[PDB]
C-alpha cells in the first residue's frame, strides 16, 4: 500500500560519467533499502538503511534521502555497473519495492553485421520452412526489419527476438525467424532482408535465392 | 558461506498446487525470520509472504495477491522452508527466491541472504520436445574472413533450454537469444562468428538440452 | 531483593560473542596471582564473578609445586569480579573446597564447597557466606559436584553430586535447595549411566543438565527435572561427539557411545527444541583447541550434520574444562534467558614442563546477532622462572 | 538514576588546569602496572575513570616484549579511578579489545571493544557490562574505532568508526546507540577526506568529532552531526596544522592540507563559534612536547594568527596520543559542559631501547580562570632491568 | 441471542477448493477469537482451526489433518468468518461448524456457541435426481384394525432429503429410515400407519423435496 | 496429542437408574467440559471446568474429578437424557475431544410390526423390481431378516437401514429392499421376509404371491 516511484525507468551514461537515481514515497519512512540485479542472477543486496554500502560494493556508490525522497548515486559510471536497480521500505506491513531503473551504456554508433540462413534440410524433409536473419553487434538499439519474397514485403510468420545489451562490447544484437510451409517456400526464387538503422540511410540487404 | 538452496518448481495447471522447499546452511535457521520473494518473467520484484522464528510464535504474514491461496511454513530441526500454493492461476508464474531478512534493528527489512530461485511456471500448455536446425551460410557467399554459423531451437515448452557450442570450449562472439511464445510454444535462436580459416577446417557443433522433456541433442553444421 | 523468576526460555542464539578474558598466567609471570583451577563464572542480578579453586599457592613460588593431591586440605573455593586476575589482593574467600559448585538465587549467593577425607567427604553449604546445611558422603567414594554454576528458579537452587567410582557405575543425586538449606533429594536410577561435572542452566521453569561419562560414553549423558525433582534421562544423540577423548565424528547413539568413553572433560551443550550447541575441543584425543557447534537436529537424532561451526581457541592450543552460565532477565533486561560460557586454558602440567598447573579463563555470550571464529589462546610463555 | 541532557553549550574557557598525574611507569619499575596504551578518561555523573588497552602483561616482565603485534587476541580494555596506576589489582575489566570507545549515558556505562581477526573483526557492545549489541566490520579491513570517550546526549550516545585502507579511501561510519543497542547508522559520503580515532564531544544537543587523517592531511578532519545523524564535514581552517608530522605553520586549507599528510595521531580540538582551541604536539616530525594554542578564527579561517599559547610537556620530552573528554553539569554543577583532555606520554619502543611501550597519562580540565604553562612529563629513567 | 449461521454449501470434486462463511449476531464478534470444528457423519468431533482478535494479532493456528489445504480468516466489519479449503480430500466431508469460545478465564476452551452446521460432501459421484414410489398394501388382507403403507426413494445423489406425510398433518406413527449408499447413489424409505377407516377413506400421500437436484415429488397411495 | 478416552462406548440404563460415565487423559489437565448431542443437531454445550452446569441443564446432572480423571453423572436418568456425551480439554494446543459415550433408554421387549410391499406398477414400467419389508416397533435391537424367492434365501440386492431408537417408545424399526430386474421378478410366484428375533422362537413371516 506503501508505492515507490523510481526515475528515471531507464538512464544512459558514459563511462565516467556521474549518474543519480531516484526514489520518491507515497509517504514517509525512516530510510531505504536497494539491490542490483543483472539478468539471470538474484538480486544482490547493495545498500540497507539509505547510505550503508554492503560488502563488496565498491565506493563510487552512494545513498542518500530522507522523509519521501531517496535516492543512488554513482561518481564515475563503469560497464560492470550496467544493471537494475530497485529500492525497498519496510516501514510498515507490507514491504513493498519500487519499479526499477535500468542502467545502460552509451558508446559510439555501430551499424550491423546482417547475415541470413536457408531453412536446414532436416526441417524441409519434417515439411517445414524457417528463414533466419542475424543483425548483430550494433548500436543504437533501434532496429527495423523488413522481409521480402520475390520482392513483396511480407509480414506473417515473423518471429523476432533482441538481446541485451552486451557486457564486452555494449552492442546489441537481434534475431529474427520467418517461417513458412515447405509448399509455399518452394513456389519462389529470392528471400531477402532489409535492415534499417539510422547508422546508413540505405537499408542493409541480405538475400539468396532457392537454385545454388 | 551462508546459502539457501530453494527446489520444487515446475510446470503445473492453472487451479493446480504446488510445495516449494528451501533448504538453509551456514547460519542458525531458528533465530531468523524467513520470506518468500517472487519475480514474474521481465516484470520486477514482489514479496508474498513472512514466517517468524518459534521465539514469536511462528507467526504468518502474506501479500493480499496471494493470501487464502499460498501457506508458509517452517521445520527448523531440518532447516526448512516451504510454501504450499494452492489454487495457482497463469499470473503466479514467476521466480520463487527464499529471502532471509537482516537481524539489524537499525536496517529492519533489508533481505540480506537470496537463494539462486526457483522456476514456477502455471499453464494449461504441455511438455513439448524441440527441433534443432544446424544453419550454415549459404554455399557460394565464401568471401569476408570471418564467418557466421547458427543454431535454431523450434517448438518447445517449457522453458529452459541450454545452448552451447562445441560444448562450452565456445564462447566468444556469441550471441544467445532470448527465447519467444507463440502458440504456446518457445523457439530461439544462437549465432557464433568466427575466422574462415577456423570452419569448415574444425568441428562446430550446436548444443541443446530440454531438461522439461529429457532431450538432448548435438547438431554439426555442415557446409553445402 | 528479589528472588530469580527463572520462568522464560532461553535466548535465541547464533552465535558467540567474546566476554571476558583474564590473561592470569600472562601476568603471574610477575604478578601475585594464585594457581588455580576449576574457573567456572555465574552472575548476580548485579554483577558476574567467577569462582575458581586456589591449591593456595603463586604461580613462580615453590608452594605451586603441584606433587599435592587434588584433594588437599590446602584447597579453597574463592571468587573475584569476572575478567580480574584471580589474586590474594583481589578475591573473596568462599569455602574451603575441592570440588564446588555456586549459584545466586536473586537475593543471595549460595556456595557448596567439599572437603574431607575421601571416605568421608562432606559438602558444606552456605548462604549469604553462612553455613546453612552440610551433606556427608554416602556411598563413602569422593563426594564431588558441578565444577560450575547450580541453577536457580523461583526462589530454589538445583545442583548434581555424583559418589561412587569414576570408572564404573555410581550413584548420583539432585538436590532442590531452598535459601541454603536441602529440602529436597532424589537418588535418580540411571543403571549404564555415568553423572560427573554436570552444567546445568535453568531454561522454562525446568533445569537441564549436560554432563561427563567418565566410564564409558564420549557423547554426553543428560538429566533434565523440574522443580519437584521429577527427571528424565539420555544422552545427546549427535554424532558430533562432546567429550574428550572421543572418536572421529559418525553415526550417534542416545545411549553412551563406548568408543573412547573412558575419562574425559567437564563439558556442557544448550537445547533448543531437537537442535543443540555444542561447546567441545577441537582435538579428538587430547584437551587442545575449542568450537561450538550448532546441530539443528542433534538433541533427538543422531547424523553428522551441523549447519555452523565457529571457532573458539585453535586446534594448536591449550584448553581444558568448559561451563555453561547464564544471565537472567532480572539481570539483562531480556524476556528470555541469556545463555553465556566459560573456557579454561590449562597451562603447565601434565603437557609441559613445569613443577605446576594453572588456568587461564574466557568467556562467550551468545547473542542473536553478528560474530566471528577467532582463537583467544592463554598466551603465556613458559617455562617459568620457578 | 538519570540521563545526561547535553543540550548545554561548552563553557567559556581561558585556560587549562592540571587535573591529574598516574606516574604509571616510574612506578611500575617497581609496582606490578600494566603495560597499556589508548590511555583516555571518561566521567559518570559520580567518578571520572581512565581506560586503556593492556597488553596482559606488566612492566618490567618478559610478557611485555613488544614482538606481539598490535591486534592480539590477549588485548584488553580495562579501567581503574582516575590518577591511579593502571594495575591487576585496582582495575576493572571491561572488554576483549584492540580498538576501543566507551561513555556514560547519566545512568549505565557503554563499552566498544574491537577484538576478531582482520578481516573480519567484531565491536562488542555492552551497556552495564552486559552484551547489548555487536557489529562486523563492513569493509573486511581492520574495523577501529574511536580510542577516546563516546559523546552522549539526551539519552543516546554516539560514536564514530572505519573500515578499510589506512592510506587511501575508506568508509567512516556515524552510530547512534541507545542503551547499548545500535538504533541508527550512517555511512558518512566523505570522497577525499580520512577519519581515524575521531575525538567526539557535544554541545548544545550536538556532536563535533575532530579526527585524525592518515592518508593524506597535516590538519585535522572534523565531522559534526545531530542527534538523527544529519552531517556535515570539514577540516580545521587554522594555519596552526593540528596533527603530527605536519609543516611548519603557514596559512591553511578547509580541505586537507597534503605536506606531510601522511600518518599522524590521535588528537583533538575544541570548537569555539569561528575560533579553536588546538592541542597539539611541540615538534612538528615527532611526538615530543604539548601545547594547547587558542586561535579566535581558527576553526572557519586560515592564518597563523593566534592569541595565546600555554605550555603543557616541553619540547624535549615524550608524549603521543590525545584525546578529548567532557564533565557535564549533571556532574559538576555548572550550567555548560566543561571541557577537559588527557594526554599519553609514551615511553619505550620505538624511540628507546627497551623491549616494551607503555603510556603515562596526565590531564588537565579548561577554565575560566588564572593558569600556567609547565612541563609536566613522564620522568621514567629508561631502560628497566628487564 | 447470539447465532452463528454458516453457509458455503455441499458438493465438491477431490482436489476442489470451498469457501465456508460465517454470520455472527447478537454479540461483540471483534472481541472474541472463533473456532470451526467439523464431524464427519456417524463420526464423532474434531476441531479444525482457531483464529484470534484483533487485538492478538490475528493469529491462526490449524489442526494437523488440515494444515497447508485450509485457511482461516475475519471480516470485522461484517462479523463474518471464513474457512478456505483446499485440495479437498474425501475424508474432509463433514459437517462443519461455526464455533464461539468461552470469554471466560476459569474455563478455557469451553465452547460456549455453536452453529447450526453446513454439510460439505467430497465424491466424485454425480448430482442425481430421486425416484419416489408409492407402496400399498398387497392386494388381499384388508384385515386389522391398523394398516401400514410406504414410499420409497431410489438412486438420488447426494444427502439429503425431505420426506413428509399430507405436507407434515401426518407425523404420529411414522418411521422414516436412514438413508444408504451403494454405488454412487442413496436409497431411503418411509412407513406410515394408522387406522384401515381413515384409510382408503383419506388421501394418504407421499412428500419427497430433493434441493440438490430441484425436485419436489408428490406422490399419493392408492390400493391395488 | 492429549488423549482422551470415554468409558463405556456405549451405556444403557432404565428411566431412574443412576448413571456414570468417566472421561481418562492421557496427561495432566485442571478440567473438563463436556457437550451433549442428539442426531440431526449441533453439540449444545453441557458443562464447564469440571462441575459448572450449563443454563437449562437440570439438577440431575453433575461433574467431578481432576488430574487425568472426570465423569459425568446423572443421579435418575430420564428418557430425554439419551444422547451422546463428548468430553473435551484445552489444557494445551490442540485441543481435543473424547470418543464420546451414547446412552440409551432400557425398556421391556418388543416383537416386531412386520409388513411386506411388492414392486410399485410405477417402478416395474421403468424396468425396476424391488420389494419392500418393514419391521417396526421392537426391541431389543438385535434383528435378523432373511428374503426368500420360492423358498430359496436370497442376499443379494438387499439393502438395509434400521432407525435411531424412538424418543416416544423407546423402540427400534429397521427397513430392507430386496431390488431386482423386472425379468426375474416376472420368473416367480412367492416373495416372503423372514424376521428373526429374540422375542419369539419362530420367525415372524410375511408373504405374498404375484397375482
Ligand atoms: C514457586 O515457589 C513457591 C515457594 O517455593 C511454591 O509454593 C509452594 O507450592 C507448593 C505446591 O505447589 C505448596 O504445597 C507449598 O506449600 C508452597 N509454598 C509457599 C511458600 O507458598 C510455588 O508452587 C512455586 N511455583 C511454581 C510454578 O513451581
Ligand atoms: C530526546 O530523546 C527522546 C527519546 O529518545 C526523543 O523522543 C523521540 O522523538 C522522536 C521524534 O522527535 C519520536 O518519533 C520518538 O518516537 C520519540 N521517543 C520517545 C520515547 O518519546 C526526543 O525527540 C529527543 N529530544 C530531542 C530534543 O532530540
Ligand atoms: C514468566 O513470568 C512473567 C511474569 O508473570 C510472565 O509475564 C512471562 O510471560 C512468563 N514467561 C514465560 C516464557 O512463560
Ligand atoms: C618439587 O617437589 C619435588 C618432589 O619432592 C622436588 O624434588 C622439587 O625440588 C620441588 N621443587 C621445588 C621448587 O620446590
Ligand atoms: C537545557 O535544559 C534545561 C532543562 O530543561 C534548561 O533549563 C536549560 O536552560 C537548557 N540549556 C540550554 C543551553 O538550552
Ligand atoms: C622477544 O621476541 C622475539 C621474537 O619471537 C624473540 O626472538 C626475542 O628473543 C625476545 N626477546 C626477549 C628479550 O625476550
Ligand atoms: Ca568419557
Ligand atoms: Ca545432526
Ligand atoms: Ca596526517
Ligand atoms: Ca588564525
Amino acid at each position: 500500500q506503501i508505492v515507490l516511484s523510481q526515475s528515471p525507468a531507464i538512464l544512459s551514461a558514459s563511462p565516467g560519467e556521474k549518474v543519480t537515481m531516484t526514489c520518491r514515497t507515497s509517504s514517509s519512512v525512516s530510510y531505504m533499502h536497494w539491490y542490483q540485479q543483472k539478468p539471470g542472477s538474484s538480486p544482490k543486496p547493495w545498500i540497507y538503511a539509505t547510505s550503508n554500502l554492503a560488502s563488496g560494493v565498491p565506493f563510487r556508490f552512494s545513498g542518500s534521502g530522507s522523509g519521501t525522497s531517496y535516492s543512488l548515486t554513482i561518481s564515475r559510471v563503469e560497464a560492470e555497473d550496467a544493471a537494475t536497480y530497485y529500492c525497498q521500505q519496510w516501514n510498515s506491513n507490507p514491504p513493498t519495492f519500487g519499479g526499477g531503473t535500468k542502467l545502460e551504456i552509451k558508446r559510439a554508433d555501430a551499424a550491423p553485421t546482417v547475415s541470413i540462413f536457408p531453412p536446414s534440410s532436416e526441417q524441409l524433409t519434417s515439411g517445414g520452412a524457417s528463414v533466419v536473419c542475424f543483425l548483430n553487434n550494433f548500436y543504437p538499439k533501434d532496429i527495423n526489419v523488413k522481409w521480402k519474397i520475390d520482392g513483396s514485403e511480407r509480414q506473417n510468420g515473423v518471429l523476432n527476438s533482441w538481446t541485451d545489451q552486451d557486457s564486452k562490447d555494449s552492442t546489441y544484437s537481434m534475431s529474427s525467424t520467418l517461417t513458412l510451409t515447405k509448399d509455399e517456400y518452394e513456389r519462389h526464387n529470392s528471400y531477402t532482408c532489409e535492415a534499417t538503422h539510422k547508422t546508413s540511410t540505405s537499408p542493409i540487404v541480405k538475400s539468396f535465392n532457392r537454385n545454388e | 558461506q551462508v546459502k539457501l538452496q530453494e527446489s520444487g518448481g515446475g510446470l503445473v495447471q492453472p487451479k493446480g498446487s504446488l510445495k516449494l522447499s528451501c533448504a538453509a546452511s551456514g547460519f542458525t535457521f531458528n533465530t531468523y525470520a524467513m520470506n518468500w520473494v517472487r519475480q514474474a518473467p521481465g516484470k520486477g520484484l514482489e514479496w508474498v509472504a513472512r514466517i517468524r522464528s518459534k521465539s514469536n510464535n511462528y507467526a504468518t504474514f502474506y501479500a493480499d495477491s496471494v493470501k487464502d491461496r499460498f501457506t508458509i511454513s517452517r521445520d527448523d530441526s531440518q532447516s526448512m522452508l516451504y510454501l504450499q500454493m494452492h489454487n495457482l492461476k497463469t499470473d503466479d508464474t514467476a521466480m520463487y527466491y527464499c529471502v532471509r531478512p537482516s537481524i539489524y534493528y537499525y536496517a529492519s527489512g533489508y533481505l540480506d541472504v537470496w537463494g539462486a530461485g526457483t522456476t514456477v511456471t502455471v499453464s494449461s500448455a504441455k511438455t513439448t520436445a524441440p527441433s534443432v536446425y544446424p544453419l550454415a551460410p549459404v554455399c557460394g557467399d565464401t568471401t569476408g574472413s570471418s564467418v557466421t554459423l547458427g543454431c535454431l531451437v523450434k517448438g518447445y515448452f517449457p522453458e529452459p533450454v541450454t545452448l552451447t557450442w562445441n560444448s562450452g570450449s565456445l564462447s566468444s562472439g556469441v550471441h544467445t537469444f532470448p527465447a519467444v511464445l507463440q502458440s504456446d510454444l518457445y523457439t530461439l535462436s544462437s549465432s557464433v562468428t568466427v575466422t574462415s580459416s577456423t570452419w569448415p577446417s574444425q568441428s562446430i557443433t550446436c548444443n541443446v538440452a530440454h531438461p522439461a522433456s529429457s532431450t538432448k541433442v548435438d547438431k554439426k553444421i555442415e557446409p553445402r | 531483593s528479589v528472588k530469580l523468576a527463572g520462568n522464560s526460555s532461553l535466548c535465541p542464539v547464533s552465535g558467540w560473542a567474546i566476554y571476558s578474558k583474564d590473561n592470569s598466567v600472562r601476568i603471574g609471570s610477575k604478578g601475585d596471582v594464585f594457581v588455580i583451577r576449576e574457573p567456572f563464572i555465574s552472575c548476580s542480578p548485579l554483577e558476574c564473578r567467577t569462582f575458581f579453586l586456589t591449591q593456595g599457592a603463586l604461580l613462580n613460588d615453590k608452594h605451586s609445586n603441584g606433587t599435592i593431591k587434588d584433594r588437599s586440605p590446602y584447597r579453597t573455593l574463592m571468587s573475584c569480579p569476572i575478567g580480574e586476575v584471580p589474586s590474594p589482593y583481589n578475591s573473596r574467600f568462599e569455602s574451603v573446597a575441592w570440588s564446588a559448585s555456586a549459584c545466586h538465587d536473586g537475593i543471595n549467593w549460595l556456595t557448596i564447597g567439599i572437603s574431607g577425607p575421601d571416605n568421608g567427604a562432606v559438602a558444606v553449604l552456605k548462604y549469604n557466606g553462612i553455613i546453612t546445611d552440610t551433606i556427608k558422603s554416602w556411598r563413602n567414594n569422593i563426594l564431588r559436584t558441578q565444577e560450575s554454576e547450580c541453577a536457580c528458579v523461583n526462589g530454589s537452587c538445583f545442583t548434581v553430586m555424583t559418589d561412587g567410582p569414576s570408572n564404573g557405575q555410581a550413584s548420583y543425586k539432585i538436590f532442590r535447595i531452598e535459601k541454603g538449606k536441602i529440602v529436597k533429594s532424589v537418588e535418580m536410577n540411571a543403571p549404564n549411566y555415568h553423572y560427573e561435572e554436570c552444567s546445568c542452566y535453568p531454561d522454562s521453569s525446568e533445569i537441564t543438565c549436560v554432563c561427563r561419562d567418565n566410564w564409558h560414553g564420549s557423547n554426553r549423558p543428560w538429566v533434565s527435572f523440574n522443580q519437584n525433582l521429577e527427571y528424565q534421562i539420555g544422552y545427546i544423540c549427535s554424532g558430533i561427539f562432546g567429550d574428550n577423548p572421543r572418536p572421529n565424528d559418525k553415526t550417534g547413539s542416545c545411549g553412551p557411545v563406548s568408543s573412547n568413553g573412558a575419562n574425559g572433560v567437564k563439558g556442557f551443550s544448550f537445547k533448543y527444541g531437537n537442535g543443540v550447541w555444542i561447546g567441545r575441543t577441537k582435538s579428538i584425543s587430547s584437551r587442545n583447541g575449542f568450537e561450538m557447534i550448532w546441530d539443528p537436529n542433534g538433541w533427538t537424532g543422531t547424523d553428522n550434520n551441523f549447519s555452523i561451526k565457529q571457532d573458539i581457541v585453535g586446534i594448536n592450543e591449550w584448553s581444558g574444562y568448559s561451563g555453561s552460565f547464564v544471565q537472567h532477565p532480572e539481570l539483562t533486561g531480556l524476556d528470555c534467558i541469556r545463555p553465556c560460557f566459560w573456557v579454561e586454558l590449562i597451562r603447565g602440567r601434565p603437557k609441559e614442563n613445569t613443577i605446576w598447573t594453572s588456568g587461564s579463563s574466557i568467556s562467550f555470550c551468545g547473542v542473536n546477532s553478528d560474530t566471528v571464529g577467532w582463537s583467544w589462546p592463554d598466551g603465556a610463555e613458559l617455562p617459568f622462572t620457578i
